[PDB]
Protein backbone atom coordinates (compact mmCIF):
# COMPACT_ATOMS: atom_id res chain seq x y z
CA UNK A 1 0.00 0.00 0.00
CA UNK A 2 3.03 2.62 0.54
CA UNK A 3 4.19 1.50 -2.93
CA UNK A 4 0.66 2.25 -4.36
CA UNK A 5 0.98 5.52 -2.16
CA UNK A 6 3.93 6.44 -4.12
CA UNK A 7 2.72 5.79 -7.09
CA UNK A 8 -0.34 7.87 -6.51
CA UNK A 9 1.51 10.71 -5.97
CA UNK A 10 3.35 10.33 -9.13
CA UNK A 11 0.42 10.04 -10.62
CA UNK A 12 -0.68 13.64 -8.67
CA UNK A 13 1.83 15.39 -10.43
CA UNK A 14 1.31 13.75 -13.86
CA UNK A 15 -2.00 14.77 -13.51
CA UNK A 16 -1.47 18.49 -12.59
CA UNK A 17 1.86 18.61 -14.45
CA UNK A 18 -0.78 17.53 -17.40
CA UNK A 19 -3.47 19.81 -16.35
CA UNK A 20 -1.76 23.06 -15.62
CA UNK A 21 -0.10 22.98 -19.29
CA UNK A 22 -3.09 22.16 -21.10
CA UNK A 23 -5.23 24.96 -19.08
CA UNK A 24 -2.26 27.58 -19.72
CA UNK A 25 -1.87 27.22 -23.52
CA UNK A 26 -5.10 26.75 -24.30
CA UNK A 27 -5.82 29.81 -22.20
CA UNK A 28 -3.15 31.89 -24.62
CA UNK A 29 -5.85 30.13 -27.51
CA UNK A 30 -8.52 31.70 -25.63
CA UNK A 31 -6.97 35.17 -25.71
CA UNK A 32 -5.78 35.23 -29.27
CA UNK A 33 -9.11 34.11 -30.28
CA UNK A 34 -10.52 36.78 -28.80
CA UNK A 35 -8.00 39.34 -30.33
CA UNK A 36 -9.16 37.92 -33.50
CA UNK A 37 -12.68 37.64 -33.40
CA UNK A 38 -12.48 41.06 -31.45
CA UNK A 39 -10.34 43.11 -33.89
CA UNK A 40 -10.90 41.68 -36.85
CA UNK A 41 -14.05 39.21 -37.33
CA UNK A 42 -14.16 39.45 -40.90
CA UNK A 43 -13.01 43.06 -40.87
CA UNK A 44 -10.11 41.39 -43.27
CA UNK A 45 -13.34 40.69 -45.19
CA UNK A 46 -14.51 44.41 -44.95
CA UNK A 47 -10.61 45.27 -46.37
CA UNK A 48 -11.33 42.77 -48.28
CA UNK A 49 -7.96 42.82 -49.86
CA UNK A 50 -9.42 45.18 -52.20
CA UNK B 1 2.02 37.49 -31.30
CA UNK B 2 0.67 33.82 -32.21
CA UNK B 3 2.38 32.83 -35.36
CA UNK B 4 4.45 34.81 -37.10
CA UNK B 5 3.21 34.84 -40.73
CA UNK B 6 0.55 32.74 -40.14
CA UNK B 7 -2.00 32.55 -43.07
CA UNK B 8 -3.53 36.71 -42.37
CA UNK B 9 -5.11 36.29 -45.88
CA UNK B 10 -7.89 33.87 -45.15
CA UNK B 11 -7.90 33.50 -41.03
CA UNK B 12 -11.19 31.54 -40.38
CA UNK B 13 -10.12 28.18 -40.51
CA UNK B 14 -7.72 29.33 -37.69
CA UNK B 15 -10.44 30.82 -35.26
CA UNK B 16 -12.67 27.35 -35.96
CA UNK B 17 -9.81 25.79 -34.73
CA UNK B 18 -9.28 27.35 -31.91
CA UNK B 19 -12.81 27.35 -31.17
CA UNK B 20 -12.40 23.71 -31.49
CA UNK B 21 -9.31 24.11 -29.04
CA UNK B 22 -11.76 25.46 -26.26
CA UNK B 23 -13.90 22.71 -26.82
CA UNK B 24 -10.78 20.45 -26.04
CA UNK B 25 -10.14 22.88 -23.41
CA UNK B 26 -13.32 22.50 -21.41
CA UNK B 27 -13.11 18.56 -21.87
CA UNK B 28 -9.64 18.29 -20.95
CA UNK B 29 -9.87 20.43 -17.56
CA UNK B 30 -12.82 18.68 -16.44
CA UNK B 31 -11.68 14.79 -17.40
CA UNK B 32 -8.11 15.81 -15.74
CA UNK B 33 -9.95 17.07 -12.44
CA UNK B 34 -12.61 14.06 -12.49
CA UNK B 35 -9.64 11.61 -12.65
CA UNK B 36 -7.87 13.43 -9.91
CA UNK B 37 -10.28 13.76 -7.44
CA UNK B 38 -11.21 10.15 -7.85
CA UNK B 39 -7.94 8.63 -7.68
CA UNK B 40 -7.27 11.19 -4.60
CA UNK B 41 -10.56 9.23 -2.95
CA UNK B 42 -8.57 6.12 -3.58
CA UNK B 43 -5.66 7.21 -1.78
CA UNK B 44 -7.95 8.21 0.95
CA UNK B 45 -9.07 4.77 0.99
CA UNK B 46 -5.33 3.83 1.43
CA UNK B 47 -4.81 5.20 4.05
CA UNK B 48 -7.65 4.34 6.11
CA UNK B 49 -6.37 0.65 4.99
CA UNK C 1 -25.69 5.64 4.02
CA UNK C 2 -28.85 5.59 1.82
CA UNK C 3 -30.15 8.81 3.42
CA UNK C 4 -26.68 10.22 2.29
CA UNK C 5 -27.63 9.14 -1.11
CA UNK C 6 -31.05 10.21 -1.02
CA UNK C 7 -29.73 13.92 0.12
CA UNK C 8 -26.56 13.37 -2.38
CA UNK C 9 -29.26 13.05 -5.06
CA UNK C 10 -30.65 16.19 -3.78
CA UNK C 11 -27.76 17.57 -4.37
CA UNK C 12 -27.12 16.57 -8.03
CA UNK C 13 -30.17 17.31 -9.19
CA UNK C 14 -30.05 21.28 -7.76
CA UNK C 15 -26.51 21.38 -9.48
CA UNK C 16 -27.75 19.43 -12.46
CA UNK C 17 -30.82 22.44 -12.77
CA UNK C 18 -28.31 25.12 -12.13
CA UNK C 19 -25.82 24.33 -13.87
CA UNK C 20 -28.07 23.96 -17.25
CA UNK C 21 -29.39 26.83 -16.66
CA UNK C 22 -26.62 28.85 -15.58
CA UNK C 23 -25.07 27.62 -18.81
CA UNK C 24 -27.82 28.01 -21.10
CA UNK C 25 -28.25 32.10 -20.60
CA UNK C 26 -24.80 32.13 -20.64
CA UNK C 27 -24.23 30.66 -23.98
CA UNK C 28 -27.18 32.65 -24.93
CA UNK C 29 -25.37 35.97 -24.12
CA UNK C 30 -21.99 34.74 -25.82
CA UNK C 31 -23.86 34.48 -28.97
CA UNK C 32 -25.49 37.34 -28.45
CA UNK C 33 -21.62 38.73 -28.37
CA UNK C 34 -20.64 36.84 -31.19
CA UNK C 35 -23.70 38.02 -33.85
CA UNK C 36 -22.80 41.36 -32.88
CA UNK C 37 -18.93 41.29 -33.19
CA UNK C 38 -19.77 39.16 -36.16
CA UNK C 39 -22.70 41.61 -38.11
CA UNK C 40 -21.88 44.59 -36.13
CA UNK C 41 -17.95 44.42 -35.22
CA UNK C 42 -17.92 48.01 -35.58
CA UNK C 43 -19.34 47.42 -38.38
CA UNK C 44 -21.40 49.90 -38.13
CA UNK C 45 -18.99 52.79 -38.41
CA UNK C 46 -19.05 51.25 -42.17
CA UNK C 47 -22.69 51.78 -42.08
CA UNK C 48 -22.18 55.05 -40.75
CA UNK C 49 -25.45 55.83 -40.47
CA UNK C 50 -25.04 57.93 -43.59
CA UNK D 1 -33.48 39.19 -28.06
CA UNK D 2 -31.62 40.40 -25.54
CA UNK D 3 -32.05 44.28 -24.12
CA UNK D 4 -35.53 45.64 -25.98
CA UNK D 5 -33.46 48.23 -27.50
CA UNK D 6 -31.07 48.50 -24.96
CA UNK D 7 -28.84 51.89 -26.17
CA UNK D 8 -28.08 49.37 -29.65
CA UNK D 9 -27.45 53.34 -30.86
CA UNK D 10 -23.84 52.87 -29.33
CA UNK D 11 -23.68 49.48 -27.99
CA UNK D 12 -19.79 49.45 -27.70
CA UNK D 13 -19.56 49.08 -23.80
CA UNK D 14 -22.18 46.08 -23.45
CA UNK D 15 -20.03 43.99 -25.75
CA UNK D 16 -17.32 44.26 -22.96
CA UNK D 17 -20.21 43.70 -20.39
CA UNK D 18 -20.59 40.12 -21.86
CA UNK D 19 -17.10 39.91 -21.66
CA UNK D 20 -17.24 39.67 -17.97
CA UNK D 21 -20.52 37.34 -18.30
CA UNK D 22 -18.46 35.33 -20.65
CA UNK D 23 -15.72 34.84 -18.09
CA UNK D 24 -18.55 34.07 -15.12
CA UNK D 25 -19.44 31.34 -17.68
CA UNK D 26 -16.58 29.28 -17.34
CA UNK D 27 -15.99 29.68 -13.69
CA UNK D 28 -20.21 29.28 -13.28
CA UNK D 29 -20.30 26.10 -14.59
CA UNK D 30 -16.07 25.10 -14.26
CA UNK D 31 -17.57 24.58 -10.59
CA UNK D 32 -20.66 23.34 -10.61
CA UNK D 33 -20.43 20.09 -12.90
CA UNK D 34 -16.95 19.32 -11.02
CA UNK D 35 -19.64 19.48 -7.89
CA UNK D 36 -21.97 17.06 -8.69
CA UNK D 37 -19.13 15.10 -10.43
CA UNK D 38 -17.46 15.42 -7.15
CA UNK D 39 -20.87 13.63 -5.43
CA UNK D 40 -20.68 11.67 -8.15
CA UNK D 41 -17.49 9.46 -7.22
CA UNK D 42 -18.76 9.96 -3.51
CA UNK D 43 -22.12 8.87 -4.28
CA UNK D 44 -20.32 5.83 -5.69
CA UNK D 45 -18.13 5.35 -2.77
CA UNK D 46 -21.52 5.34 -0.63
CA UNK D 47 -22.84 2.60 -2.96
CA UNK D 48 -19.93 0.10 -2.77
CA UNK D 49 -19.90 0.64 1.01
Amino acid sequence: LRQRHTELEREVSRFEDQTQQQRQQYAQAKESLTTLNRLIPQVTLLLDET
Amino acid sequence: RQGRQYQAEDLEALQNELEARQEALSLSVNEGGERRMEMRQELEQLKQK
